[PDB]
């Protein structure tokens, strides 16, 4: 069973210390499973102390977690998270404001998860072949879900770096998900002191024999409650099982309070309107990755997308996912 | 000392060879009419791929049987379906969805699920 | 606006159901007379698994058929071959390898690698 720990807005203690670090200190004492791989996100005001400091907050969380555990550290401008307890908690959509969650993945038989990281270059090659085999993005007959993230894509070339790096391991029967974020905090590779100024691509690469998935795009055609509920009804028709699934929602900073008229927690409420007990975790970012595609043990529903690859990099949109981790 | 061989490519190639035999009429022993556009296939393949060509295909002789389908099914929904019956790949398009889904229940072709279709944007 | 539906279990199920048909009288339209005993199969799978059958099956009119393998093949080396053809699994033992390997290099059955080489002992 996957277990999640989050830090809500109701704990804005006026004392020196990160909110998330405080919760992860108290809650890890009562945790029940042994974490193996962990994915944690936090908002982009809780990793700055002077102008950036970043290590102090980062290594703090990198210390409590077990040495053998694998940690990926990603910071986004906005956290959308389900609180602790059961799977029936109403999701809370947090714009600017200190919040964050940590996902604890235990040792699950037959499912193997491995982080990956491709740093950018001043002047070098792109990716010869082996980094896709070192981690497993290629030549893996059971790769079914990937969670590509990107950071510091502002500079030219770096914006096109995400264009180039994805195409190397695309075109398979896999699900892409994620987008562009601000910066990285901590990665457990034990061979590189992390450089805050450098850009790159990081993420998880789910792999197994029972990992089912689902994905729905939310284009500029959805602008009210009824249209949003119609889109998530399509997700329900995929017959993705209920138990042992975790949901993701990657959206744009231009969507939320401003885009849909004077409302919030609208995507989150519709998710639990049709899906009765699945949790939800996702970030707000400046970029979108995804398409319409369902991959399960039997069927694949790719989009013919015959132009080149113009079905992945959207903007001003929202992507969902229904990663059925386990069976 | 039973090692037992297992080939992950022995089924796809057999079903592609069946398609190639279908295309250039290499031992096609069944002719089927839909409206009027003659189609050719294999008796054995359709005897197991669907569950209506298993009740209107058995209990016959070696003489070629020419089965016909009513107007309730058309050719816009069959050509997608019989090509999936041989290549395990079913192309969908805007005008295809309704008729290609309506074809399934009258045939109850196996290993295809008619609930995933209500997910496409189109 | 065109979508695909690529399955990954149809091939195995159709092959297994065709094998069940193979083991049950109906829809079988060829008999392999080998060494005295009878073997009954289809005229569609056997023209897809190899080339010896393919070169002898095409062109000839439909009807009752004997495609007798005259003397060169055995039966201990023949029974696993059609099982692999219809189900895609093999049954090899230390007293079976030689005849099966002789049969593959003769009939030129595809999708079977020489990996039945050092698995023994």
């Amino acid at each position: 069973s996957v277990t999640w720990i989050s830090a809500g807005l109701a704990e804005a203690g006026h004392l020196e210390g990160h909110c998330l670090v405080r919760v992860v200190a108290e809650e890890l004492e009562n945790v029940r499973i042994l974490p193996h791989t962990v994915l944690y996100m936090a908002d982009s005001e809780t990793f700055i102390s002077l102008e950036e400091t970043s290590m102090e907050t980062a290594l703090a969380l990198e210390k409590l977690f077990p040495k053998q555990c694998q940690v990926l550290g990603i910071v986004t401008p906005g956290i959308v998270v389900t609180p602790m307890g059961s799977g029936s908690n109403r999701p809370q959509e947090i714009e600017i404001g200190e919040s964050g969650f940590a996902l604890l993945f235990p040792q699950i038989e037959g499912i193997k998860i491995q982080p990956f990281h491709f740093i950018k270059d001043p002047k070098n090659l792109t990716l010869e072949r082996h980094q896709l085999t070192e981690v497993g993005l290629l030549d893996n007959p059971e790769l079914r879900v990937v969670l590509v993230f990107g950071y510091n894509c502002c500079k030219v070339g770096a914006s096109n770096y995400l264009q180039q790096v994805v195409s190397t391991f695309s075109d398979m029967n896999i699900i892409l998900a994620g987008g562009q974020v601000d910066n990285l905090s901590s990665l457990t590779s034990e061979k590189n002191p992390l450089d805050i100024d450098a850009s790159g691509v990081v993420g998880l690469s789910f792999s197994g024999h029972r990992i089912q998935s689902a994905t729905v795009l939310l284009n500029e055609d959805v602008s009210d409650e009824k249209t949003a509920e119609a889109a998530m009804q399509r997700l329900k028709a995929a017959n993705i099982p209920e138990h042992n699934t975790i949901g993701f929602m990657f959206a744009c900073v231009g969507r939320g309070f401003q885009y849909y008229r004077a409302k919030g927690n609208v995507e989150a409420d519709a998710f639990r309107k049709f899906f009765p007990s699945v949790p939800l975790f996702g970030f707000f970012g400046n970029g979108e990755i995804g398409c319409d595609r369902i991959v399960t043990g039997n069927f694949i529903l790719r989009k013919c997308n015959e132009v080149k690859d113009d079905d992945l990099f959207h903007s001003y949109t929202t992507i969902m996912a229904l990663i059925h981790l386990g069976s | 000392s039973v090692f037992a061989y297992e080939s992950s490519v022995h089924s796809t190639n057999v079903l592609l060879s069946l398609n190639d035999q279908r295309k250039k009429d290499v031992l096609c022993d069944v002719t089927i009419f839909v409206e009027g556009q003659r189609f050719r296939a294999h008796r054995s393949v359709l005897a197991a791929c669907s569950s209506y060509f298993h009740s209107r295909i058995v209990g016959q002789a070696d003489g070629e049987l020419n089965i016909t389908l009513p107007e309730e099914v058309t050719v816009k929904g069959f050509e997608p379906l019989i090509q999936f019956a041989y290549t395990a790949k079913l192309i969908l398009s805007k005008e295809n969805v309704d008729e290609v889904c309506k074809c399934v229940e009258f045939l109850s072709v196996h290993n295809i699920e008619e609930s995933c279709f209500q997910f496409l944007k189109f």
